[PDB]
RNA sequence: CUCGAUGUUGGAUCAGGACAUCCCGAUGGUGCAGCCGCUAUUAAAGGUUCGUUUGUUCAACGAUUAAAGUCCUACGUGAUCU
């Protein structure tokens, strides 16, 4: 179909390279990631009635992986696609006129330059992590008498309430 | 306590505030509305 | 005409005094439901060569989604569903008393 | 508009009217007459 | 009554007022010696909101309250029927009296809320947000005061604060 | 046509109930005799199963029928097997009518009769108080003597009249 | 102590549970718990409120019937209230005297 | 209930006070004997 | 009845569908409906102990009715849990939000604070439209009375009920009415 | 209430809340031309500086800022510190 005005289009899923600077004609400095596309296919295909949602969705997935490692339930549905397993899938929102056919491969080209885009992953695992890395809390001094309290949180609440509010930030996984 | 003169309106014995309600002040109410005979 | 109630659910009611005034009678046979007011019973509910066997269509669920779906079927909690300890199980009355 | 428990209508221009639940004083020859009920 | 027709001929405006069919009150009122329509029928605390066959009568075309020195009402029926009305309004039971619009207007989808009984103009009332103690509790007015006096059929009173 | 307390209908003009118009007592006395006598037929010619009937029994009611037991909480000054009547029916009540008394009905209307099988006591009922930081602790035990009867037949005579 | 104290609410508890059984069964015909009570008393019923949801479980066409005969004294008794005393008493509304 | 009705009507408020259903006796031999009379 | 015993203790306790049309309905009339039968409270049989509620169906809850400014004046407060997570909208913002959660919070503060209540509410089916799933459709038994008697609009009048009630006053024929 | 103990100022750390608003938003009045102000209505999402002396809270002073708000929270917070 052709483009229409509202209409939503699928996404893709890339391997993050590295990161690399370009120059402007007006001499100034853009560092860009390189997003390289290893072999994106649609998976499936979930109308708007069946979605549960007020889009329909259709799925990609990225980048092959081993079958000797993927569940059996995995496994025979990439046997019916005809295609080996993927490591990522993702969900995409669609309009109608935006629906491919599961089993059709997705390209770098798919998107253009001047286009905005917006880029979902996971963050680097910091594991545990005290307030000071984690919030940006300040901390307590080097010295002037300070007792085994230099990285630490501090007040975590009033006295009168007798508890500590869901959502305080505290020392966690990062 | 309080003195028997105040300078607010003091609370009043429930017993007492029971005898006041009881004792209000009901007007003649006549059968026909006045303003609706000639 | 008149009626205390109407008498077209449970039963014709018919109240009198005796003579003497002392004894209320009531009078009161059932009504039966009327043939008209009836739905008939649903009773109604190959070349295949190999014998048609059973197939075992019960997979074993787990506990959360077992238990989704008692609850759904019964319209009852999760709760209901979870187990107790031995300090209960054990406390139950076995052998309980019983009336006719 | 100052906020008033008492209004008062300050010459022959000003008018009263109750709008959104309470009363104001408006007046288009001295708007400085203009007045809220508080 | 009396209707007025503007009619622009030739660039030139002609204002003619005609004598259209008017209305004769019943005949033989129960009650003679009544001073006003409502207590000649013996209508006194015996009519509400929802009476509008009784309210239709004493409104204009657009939903308009009309004089007292026209109807005849004193002044304490004519306040309980302008109350009526403004309740048989909000309430939707005057579907053909509604506000005249200007050619050009066509009002803006409005989210409608059924409603009874409502005292207030929905525009100009604000949300409870502090409710109150018991001793103190901050009531939703229902219904008018000036109906007070109907009359109750049954052994609670009612009920005007929510 | 209009009378002098006409009042237009209106939501209020009249009462929200409806208007009842009951029998006229002339005619209800004849109505009322029917019944009476039908139901009196169906006591002489037997169509009737099983009877109940509530009795008023050591200040209480018990609605009993043939072949019940019923606890009684004191003693009654009677040897076991002895049979006795229960002399104070509220009610008789059939499968296809019932007869009520006010508040009793008559003797010779109906008859209950009920036997002594068991004259014991109840279990140990405990009777204890408390009241904190007074010193104050007491334990009593008391078991009430009971009697238990069986009804052994209800039975009804026609004396509606 | 509890359970001392207990002899009290369980009287108190079950006539409670009467007067719910007999108000859902006074529903079932239209009537009201207070009306059913209250005009039995006036036709010299004396039966007492556990009977009354022993019938209602398992008596329901005595219970109707007794329904009946408290919506007909009532009924009577809005005549009677309505009428300047021209009326004779109601057929169920005699009392019976006792001396 | 009705404890203002039976007063009206010259009776005991309490059905439990005066009249048959209490002061009655509550039962008698079968063969007709008259109980002996209750202590209440 | 002559039953056999199971056959009677099944019959007796049986889960009874009942429906309820919402419409021009003030919700609390609609809940103080809804709550007796969920508890089971309008049968004989009646005990806390013995989960004899039944199904109360409730249908056109996006039609109901408040009297007076409810609309405007009612509040329905909640809380997050997080600092600043006081919620408080008006009963005209949480039913456009939510066509049943007005029926369907007067219903839950009805029934007893215990922790029967949430087991009863698995027995009530709200449904903001007159579309009902053909599951629950099929198994309805009775159809409840509506609490409140909707009141007719001057158009809805026959003329027989408009020439009926009399011309109550002449207007002056010279008036511009 | 607590002396068979409820650790006592200011600061650090982290702040939750009120609005009687210091700044930012929207309005009425003005002895509001404009630029700046004054006063009132509405608004608590967001923000509300760094230093010299003093243990200080304050205060004075220097340099800034759209602004350097007023309060409550056991004069918030020592089983976190000083
Ligand atoms: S004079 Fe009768 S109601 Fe107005
Ligand atoms: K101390
Ligand atoms: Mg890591
Ligand atoms: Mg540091
Ligand atoms: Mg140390
Ligand atoms: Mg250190
Ligand atoms: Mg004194
Ligand atoms: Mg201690
Ligand atoms: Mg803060
Ligand atoms: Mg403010
Ligand atoms: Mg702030
Ligand atoms: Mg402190
Ligand atoms: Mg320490
Ligand atoms: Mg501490
Ligand atoms: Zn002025």
């Amino acid at each position: 179909h052709p483009w229409e005005p509202g209409s939503f289009r699928v996404g893709l899923i890339a391997l993050k390279l590295g990161m690399m600077p370009l120059w402007t004609k007006d001499g100034q400095k853009h560092v860009v990631t390189l997003l390289q596309v290893q072999d994106c296919h649609v998976l499936k295909y979930t109308s708007k009635e069946n979605c549960n949602g007020k889009m329909a969705t259709l799925s990609v997935g990225g980048k092959t992986v081993s079958r000797f490692r993927k569940a059996t339930s995995i496994l025979e549905f990439y046997r019916e696609l005809g295609l080996p397993p993927k490591q990522t899938v993702k969900i995409f929102n669609i309009t109608d006129n935006a629906a491919i056919k599961p089993g059709t491969p997705l390209y770098a080209a798919h998107f253009r330059p001047g286009q905005y885009v917006d880029v979902t992953a996971k963050t680097i695992g910091k594991g545990f992590q005290g307030v000071m890395k984690r919030w940006g809390f300040k901390g307590q001094p080097a010295t002037h008498g300070q007792t085994k309290t230099h990285r630490r949180p501090g007040a975590v609440a009033t006295g009168d309430i007798g508890r500590v509010w869901p959502g305080t930030k505290m020392p966690g996984k990062m | 306590g309080s003195k028997a003169v105040t300078r607010h309106r003091r609370v009043m014995h429930f017993q007492r505030q029971k005898l006041m309600a009881v004792t209000e002040y009901i007007p003649p109410k006549p059968a026909i509305h006045p303003s609706c005979l000639p | 005409t008149y009626s205390p109630l109407p008498d077209d659910y449970n039963c014709n009611v018919e109240l009198a005094l005796t003579s003497d005034g002392r004894t209320i009678v009531c009078y009161h046979p059932s009504v039966d439901i009327p043939y008209e007011h009836t739905k008939p019973i649903p009773r109604p509910d190959h070349d295949q060569v190999l014998k048609t066997r059973l197939e075992e269509k019960v997979e074993h669920l787990e506990e959360g989604p077992m238990i989704e779906q008692l609850s759904k079927m019964f319209f009852t909690t999760k709760h209901r569903w979870y187990p107790h300890g031995r300090y209960h199980r054990c406390r139950k009355n076995l052998n309980p008393p019983k009336d006719r | 508009f100052k906020n008033k428990t008492v209004l008062k209508k300050r010459c022959k221009d000003c008018y009263l009217v109750k709008r959104r639940g309470r009363w104001y004083v408006y007046c288009k020859t001295h708007p400085r007459h203009k007045q809220r009920q508080m | 009554f009396r209707e007025v027709v503007e009619t622009q001929e030739g660039k030139t405006t002609i204002i003619e007022g005609r004598i259209t069919a008017t209305p004769k009150e019943s005949p033989n009122p129960p009650n003679p010696s009544g001073q006003c329509p409502i207590c000649r029928w013996n209508l006194k605390h015996k009519y509400n909101y929802d009476d509008v066959l009784l309210l239709s009568q004493f409104i204009r075309p657009h939903g308009g309250m009309l004089p007292r020195k026209i109807t005849g009402l004193c002044q304490e029926e004519h306040r309980k029927i302008e109350e009526c009305v403004k309740m048989a309004h909000r309430a939707g039971l005057l579907p053909n009296h509604r506000p005249r619009l200007p050619e050009g207007v066509v009002p803006k989808s409005k989210p409608q809320l059924n409603r009874y009984l409502t005292r207030w103009a929905p525009g100009s009332v604000k949300p409870i947000y502090k409710k109150g103690p018991r001793w103190n509790r901050v009531r939703m007015p229902v219904g008018s005061p000036l109906l007070r006096d109907n009359v109750c059929y049954s052994r609670t009173p009612w009920k005007l604060y929510h | 046509s209009y009378l002098p307390g006409y009042v237009p209908k209106t939501s209020l003009s009249s009462p929200p109930w409806p208007e009842v118009v009951l029998p006229d007592p002339v005619e209800e006395t004849r109505h009322h005799a029917e019944v009476v006598k039908k139901v009196n037929e169906m006591i002489v010619t037997g169509q009737y199963g099983r009877l109940f009937a509530v009795v008023h029994f050591a200040s209480r009611q018990w609605k009993v029928t043939s072949e019940d037991l019923i606890l009684i909480g004191n003693e009654l000054d009677l040897a076991c097997g002895e049979r006795i009547r229960l002399e104070k029916v509220l009610l008789v009540g059939a499968d296809n009518f019932t007869l009520l008394g006010k508040p009793l009905l008559g003797k010779d209307l109906v008859r209950v009769e009920a036997t002594v099988i068991e004259k014991t006591e109840s279990w140990p009922r405990i009777i204890m108080r408390f009241r904190k930081r007074k010193n104050f602790k007491k334990k009593r035990i008391v078991t009430t003597p009971q009697t238990v009867l069986r009804i052994n037949s209800i039975e009804i005579a026609p004396c509606l009249l | 102590v509890k359970c001392t104290k207990a002899r009290y609410l369980k009287k108190k508890n079950m006539r409670t549970l009467w007067i719910n059984r007999i108000t859902a069964a006074s529903q079932e015909h239209g009537l009201k718990y207070p009306a059913l009570i209250g005009n039995l008393v006036k036709c010299q019923v004396e039966l007492n409120r556990k009977v009354l949801a022993d019938l209602a479980i398992y008596e329901p066409k005595t219970f109707k019937s007794l329904a009946a005969l408290a919506s007909r004294r009532r009924h009577e008794g809005f005549a009677a209230a309505l009428g300047d005393g021209k009326e004779p008493e109601g057929i169920f509304s005699r009392v019976v005297q006792y001396h | 209930a009705g404890g203002q009705w039976r007063l009206q009507q010259g009776l005991a408020a309490n059905p439990s006070g005066y009249g048959p259903l209490t002061e009655l006796p509550d039962w008698s031999y079968a063969d007709g004997r008259p109980a002996p009379p209750m202590k209440g | 009845s002559s039953f056999s015993r199971a056959p009677q203790q099944w019959a007796t306790f049986a889960r009874i569908w009942y429906l309820l049309d919402g419409k021009m309905q003030p919700p609390g009339k609609l809940a103080a409906m809804a709550s007796i039968r969920l508890q089971g409270l309008h049968k004989p049989v009646y005990h806390a102990l013995s989960d004899c509620g039944d199904h109360v169906v409730i249908m056109n809850t996006r039609h109901i009715a408040f009297s007076g400014n409810k609309w405007e004046q009612k509040v329905y407060s909640s809380h997050t849990g997080y600092p600043g997570g006081f919620r408080q909208v008006t009963a005209a913002q949480l039913h456009l939000r939510d066509p049943v959660a007005i029926v369907k919070l007067a219903i839950y503060g009805m029934l007893p604070k215990n922790l029967h209540r949430r087991t009863m509410m698995e027995r009530l089916h709200l449904f903001p439209d007159e579309y009902i799933p053909e599951d629950i459709l099929k198994n309805l038994v009775e159809e409840l009375p509506q609490p409140r008697k909707i009141p007719k609009r001057l158009d809805e009048y026959t003329q027989e009920e408009i020439d009926a009630f009399p011309r109550l006053w002449t207007p002056p024929e010279d008036y511009r009415l």
